[PDB]
């Protein structure tokens, strides 16, 4: 918890920035400077790939970064809005949950581990497909939900 | 003057491709928390081991 | 003439191996195509 | 069982269509238009061996397709005509349990996941082995037993 | 004429025996919930993915 960081543009708030494990995270689709003087000064690797700007955690000042992990049983995760549904290889929010300029959040699982990050969803009818950052014990995937927009 | 201009091109150009593949091939592992780049794959991409 | 007619085509020029490297060349294509179609449908076939 | 996607292709209803996983699916020996507009302009995939349509459920009314599993346990199934006993691999029903023009309708487990699509069944004795569309992992099956008659 | 007809008929046979195959090898992945098509399968058959 309390592991988010704001990211401004000049007139608005346009996304967040997620300390997880030893790197920052940051959704590449979010136009703006990261609140927190320390971050916003740290150089990011861009990856149009998986909609991802990150950089090395200044650990040694930022310990605070939140725990992770690659696994993905089904169940209930909280995503801060209120918890969000995993089946198969998708997540599901209610319909009035999602909205633009929330994307960058994390979701949690019981053990208050990062699983993934939220970039944006799809709206399905009764219910919001989400888009999301995840990654195996490898390497860094991304899970796309068809006709799913930035948020 | 010609014939130097065209092989300089083409060595930079393999340079240039080099430097894009050693990039796309790199980026998951240092787009990623928590993970740790193979030894072998450290040699190729001309890298420095791991985070350090 | 001393000679006698052509005849039937069947006897026309040498360095006519346009027509067979033509010819081969649709036939091997056809070759593969019988192939690939051949093996879907035995894996076809088995599964049910 | 509690769900309804048995969706009715024609004016004179013989089967119905319904929502599996990503997919639309019907009985390719049935004929009509699937009805509510969105899934009547649907392009179907037919394959002879399965007796089986389908095609990609629109985005919009993805969130009421029934949840689908391969997993198939010997035991009993739901249906919206009564139980299924599954035995031997097969899915059997009590003979007039089920009739012609109820077929296409999903055969679900205690979870309520789709294992299996009715085509029609045999009629032996009390008892009636029922035709079905199955699937296992990655791949679509179908059990016919023998006598059976389309429904 | 006609060996430019049978040499095109050949090639369009050949190539309605691949579509065939095409389909033949791939509706059963449409078919099947979540359609998923092995990465080798989708470059040799030239189809797409379940998330295209």
């Amino acid at each position: 918890n309390d592991c988010i960081f704001e990211v401004k543009h000049e007139g608005k708030v346009t996304g967040y920035a997620c300390l997880v494990g030893d790197k920052v995270m940051k959704p590449a689709h979010v136009k703006g400077t990261i609140d927190n003087a320390d971050l916003a000064k740290l150089a990011f690797k861009r990856s149009s790939k998986y909609d991802l700007e990150c950089a090395q955690i200044p650990v040694h000042m930022k310990s605070d970064a939140s725990k992770f992990t690659h696994e993905k049983p089904e169940g209930y995760y909280n995503w801060h809005h209120g918890a969000v549904q995993y089946s198969g290889g998708r997540f599901t929010i209610p319909t009035g949950a999602g909205k633009p300029g929330d994307s960058g959040r994390p979701i949690f699982d019981n053990k208050g581990r990062v699983v993934a990050i939220v970039l944006g969803g799809a709206n399905e009818g009764a219910r919001t497909a989400l888009s999301v950052v995840t990654w195996n014990k490898d390497i860094v995937t991304k899970i796309t939900p068809e006709g799913a927009e930035e948020w | 003057s010609v014939a130097s201009f065209v092989l300089l091109s083409m060595v930079g150009v393999a340079v240039g491709m080099c430097m894009c593949a050693r990039r796309r091939c790199i980026t998951p592992y240092e787009l990623t928390p928590g993970a740790t780049v193979p030894f072998l794959l450290s040699l190729i991409c001309c890298i420095r081991t791991a985070k350090a | 003439a001393s000679h006698t007619t052509l005849g039937v085509q069947d006897i026309s020029a040498t360095a006519m191996s346009w027509v067979q490297k033509i010819t081969g060349g649709v036939g091997l294509v056809v070759a593969v195509a019988a192939l690939i179609l051949i093996v879907v449908l035995c894996v076809s076939f088995s599964r049910h």
